RNA sequence: ACUAUGGUUUUUAUU
RNA sequence: GUACGGCCGCAAGGUUAAAACUCAAAUGAAUUGACGGGGGCCCGCACAAGCGGUGGAGCAUGUGGUUUAAUUCGAUGCAAC
RNA sequence: ACCCGCAGAAGAAGCACCGGCUAACUCCGUGCCAGCAGCCGCGGUAAUACGGAGGGUGCAAGCGUUAAUCGGAAUUACUGGGCGUAAAGCGCACGCAGGCGGUUUGUUAAGUCAGAUGUGAAAUCCCCGGGCUCAACCUGGGAACUGCAUCUGAUACUGGC
RNA sequence: UAGCUAGUAGGUGGGGUAACGGCUCACCUAGGCGACGAUCCCUAGCUGGUCUGAGAGGAUGACCAGCCACACUGGAACUG
């Protein structure tokens, strides 16, 4: 634009991600959970997959979906609901932290054991 | 002796009926000398094939270029086919730093001590062409010698 | 971090000493790098384009014993009053504490010799130092403490430095375990296990 | 339509040096032989004259000295809309020290030289190598 | 003057 | 140009013109195949036309369907039987 | 705090990663299922892509995963963007209010350039003397903060007349 | 959001405060403010500082030092 252009108004803005606060600004938050059912992915596969539907405070309502070796969940229950997008699984922006709450544990690993959440035995 | 080098070597296949083979293109540089760089081309099956084919084409071209104490004389802009190239002068030591495209026609020129970057394209059959244009607008004096007179 | 792994295995990825677990055993035969050359072609099948300079900054690191973070900065303020990163870089970490308590022969390896300066044993200038990084300048004076003087591996250590290459840049002396250091090492001497082209253009690359 | 004489002097120099001419021409004004008496003081071109009883023109000569173009670098810097002004020791170093600078100044169209020389600053005018 | 339709994925060499 | 208000028209309309949602795309150029109810010069027995057939009967010799205990597994448009 | 002794290897190591980009990789099992994926995409009988196993790679009292901000990003473009088509030039004519305007003189001093006196809090960067090894921190002296005001020159260009 | 406003915009006379002004009243006048965005509405501790990159530039101002405001929600101000 030109000098005078520049000098009556500068160029417009813009802001990639951090447009929409929805999870208030946070990595994770807690939900109690409305719904439990099945999501079909993207192209024909047996790969279908569980989810919570949750309702928080500010007025959002997400999906999230459930892994980590199993489901015991119902509605009620409470969870910890985290940030992060399923790419097959449409409609699901949203993970479950299995380090708190009734949402259970997994098997122990010597590999990714940093990952969902792990109890040691008496042994 | 000569001075030569070899910038890169790329796959660049040929389509054919029932699918693709496979062939080689390698960038050059060699000229006439130091400071008289001359650029070679050359695509081949095999790679020795193409490197060898693009440097006996850079043993026809060359320009001589003033570089009257082997170094940058001041900061230099230079361009070509949407490459762009900016080099300024640095301290001897380890001052060889910069991409292999702008590189190679320093070191077939004897500078060892820049700081250089590209912008725009890093096509690098043209990286190579816009620090040769960099080159054609370097100068040497001191041209108060000259200009004024005695 | 100091790896407490098995070490050999270390220098014969290298193909070259890194002097690790280095005095008795370890002189004359018997270390066995670069003879083991496989049963079909030079196992480089592949392997990695990058592989120098990345193994050569491996290298020069674990041969001193010297932390990427710590590598970093000396590589950063090396450059400092025209020093040069082709010359002060290697003048820095032959100047270091623990390699100057390797260097005057108290310690047989780098990783002993950083163990006298950790223990709180080692002096400079007179006051107890334990930081291995210590820059050691044209007038500093190292030695070690009473309680150490006297141990079995700092005796057998000193056994194997008059045996070593002399390090002409300082003084000692073995009776009171006390030292100098009269010059700041130069690569007209200081030479080291890697090649002119690499480490040069040490990180970004 | 035409603003600024100084928007069609420096063009001439540059597109004519390209066309290898040893002579270029233009309209006349104070500023156009202020800025070529302090060219030819500081050896950029040979010579001018200027002349034209309906209008004045000016047409100075060209250094090629043996064949090859003696100004490596010709430009303007600073325009009437967005001017440059520099301070007595902001005053440039023009093709890092290779080329010189010319400042209209309070004491009238001198070098970066004259004016540092003088310990003042002002408007930047030309560019040259 | 015979011609509308035709689900999914698809092969060679690189340090 | 989808939605909301404002302006303007007798009206169709004229003007300003998003957000959410969603994907690694949209798009300019030049290059080589291949395809056409496309072009030019043309060849094949391919079209055409002068004849002989197979297709209908009975019998034989291979392939599907049907079936049992097996009624074997593939080949199977041009390129089988 | 610091000193002296009693004490015995004793009480002390993780977590992520290894098809191509991309460091280090092979064998087992599963057999499009289960379990994965930054992109190209993995898994139907050699899976270097899942789970394990044996060996390597990386950092370490840390190592890792995420919703996001800065870098990579000159892809927001001042230093430093773009308008024939790829994305933006108004279908057209005239024109108020805005932006811009030859040249000889003087004069105004808004603006520029030059010189001072005030001020620009202390921490603090950077130089540098102490204090704890280095340093975080406590500081002792310096510097900068191009600014702004108030006095005063130059008298050239721009606006004004 | 393109128009907005009635102590808004100017005068005359009182009172008020340690002192100023429409500051607060009562009356005469109709002006005043707008594309350099008035009017209105949403959001909001500010700067020393902080992080980032070679820097420019960007994202942002806990604690820190200083300054301005607040004391459950709200009015009046008084003491000194």
């Amino acid at each position: 634009a030109t000098v005078n252009q520049l000098v009556r108004k500068p160029r417009a803005r813009k802001v990639a991600k951090s447009n929409v606060p929805a999870l208030e600004a946070c990595p994770q938050k807690r939900g109690v959970c409305t719904r439990v059912y099945t999501t079909t992915p993207k192209k024909p596969n047996s790969a279908l997959r569980k989810v919570c539907r949750v309702r928080l405070t500010n007025g959002f309502e997400v999906t999230s979906y459930i892994g980590g070796e199993g489901h015991n969940l119902q509605e009620h229950s409470v969870i910890l609901i985290r940030g992060g997008r399923v790419k097959d699984l449409p409609g699901v922006r949203y993970h479950t932290v299995r380090g708190a709450l009734d949402c259970s544990g997994v098997k122990d690993r010597k590999q990714a054991r940093s990952k969902y959440g792990v109890k040691r035995p008496k042994a | 002796e000569l001075q030569e080098k070899l910038i890169a070597v790329n796959r660049v296949s040929k389509t054919v009926k029932g699918g693709r083979i496979f062939s080689f293109t390698a960038l050059t540089v060699v000229g006439d000398g130091n400071g008289r760089v001359g650029f070679g081309y050359g695509k081949a099956r095999e790679v020795p094939a193409a490197i060898q084919k693009a440097m006996e084409k850079a043993r026809r071209n060359m320009i001589n270029v003033a570089l009257n104490n082997g170094t940058l004389q001041h900061p230099v802009k230079g361009v070509h086919t949407g490459s762009r190239v900016f080099m300024q002068p640095a301290s001897e030591g380890t001052g060889i730093i910069a991409g292999g495209a702008m590189r190679a026609v320093l070191e077939v020129a004897g500078v060892h001590n820049v700081l250089a970057k590209a912008y725009g394209s890093t096509n690098p059959i043209n990286v190579v062409r816009a620090t040769i244009d960099g080159l054609e607008n370097m100068n040497s004096p001191e041209m108060v010698a000259a200009k004024r007179g005695k | 971090a100091r790896y407490l792994g098995p070490k050999l295995k270390l220098s014969r990825r290298e193909g070259t000493d890194l002097f690790l677990k280095s005095g008795v055993r370890a002189i004359d035969t018997k270390c066995k790098i670069e003879q083991a050359p496989g049963q079909h072609g030079a196992r480089k099948p592949r392997l990695s384009d990058y592989g120098v300079q990345l193994r050569e900054k491996q290298k020069v690191r674990r041969i001193y014993g010297v932390l990427e973070r710590q590598f970093r900065n000396y590589y950063k303020e090396a450059a400092r009053l025209k020093g040069n990163t082709g010359e002060n870089l290697l003048a820095l970490l032959e100047g270091r504490l623990d390699n100057v308590v390797y260097r005057m022969g108290f310690g047989a390896t780098r990783a002993e010799a950083r163990q006298l300066v950790s223990h709180k044993a080692i002096m400079v200038n007179g006051r107890v130092v334990n930081i291995a990084s210590y820059q050691v300048s044209p007038n500093d004076v190292v030695s070690i403490r009473e309680k150490a003087k006297k141990q079995s591996r700092v005796k057998a250590a000193l056994e194997l430095a008059e045996q070593r290459e002399k390090p002409t840049w300082l003084e000692v002396d073995a009776g009171k375990m006390e030292g100098t250091f009269k010059r700041k090492p130069e690569r007209s001497d200081l030479s080291a296990d890697i090649n002119e082209h690499l480490i040069v253009e040490l990180y970004s690359k | 339509s035409m603003q600024d004489p100084i928007a069609d002097m420096l063009t001439r120099i540059r597109n004519g040096q390209a066309a290898n001419k040893a002579a270029v021409t233009m309209p006349s004004s104070k500023l156009k032989v202020a800025i070529a008496n302090v060219l030819k003081e500081e050896g950029f071109i040979e010579d001018f004259k200027v002349e034209g009883d309906t209008k004045p023109e000016l047409e100075l000569t060209l250094k090629y000295f043996q064949g090859k173009a003696v100004v490596e670098s010709i430009q303007r810097v600073s325009r009437p809309g967005l001017r440059i002004y520099k301070r007595k020791d902001e005053l440039p170093k023009v093709m890092a020290g290779l080329g010189i600078a010319v400042v209209s100044t309070s004491k009238g169209v001198m070098t970066d030289r004259a004016a540092r020389q003088a310990g003042l600053g002002g408007e930047i005018i030309c560019y040259v190598a």
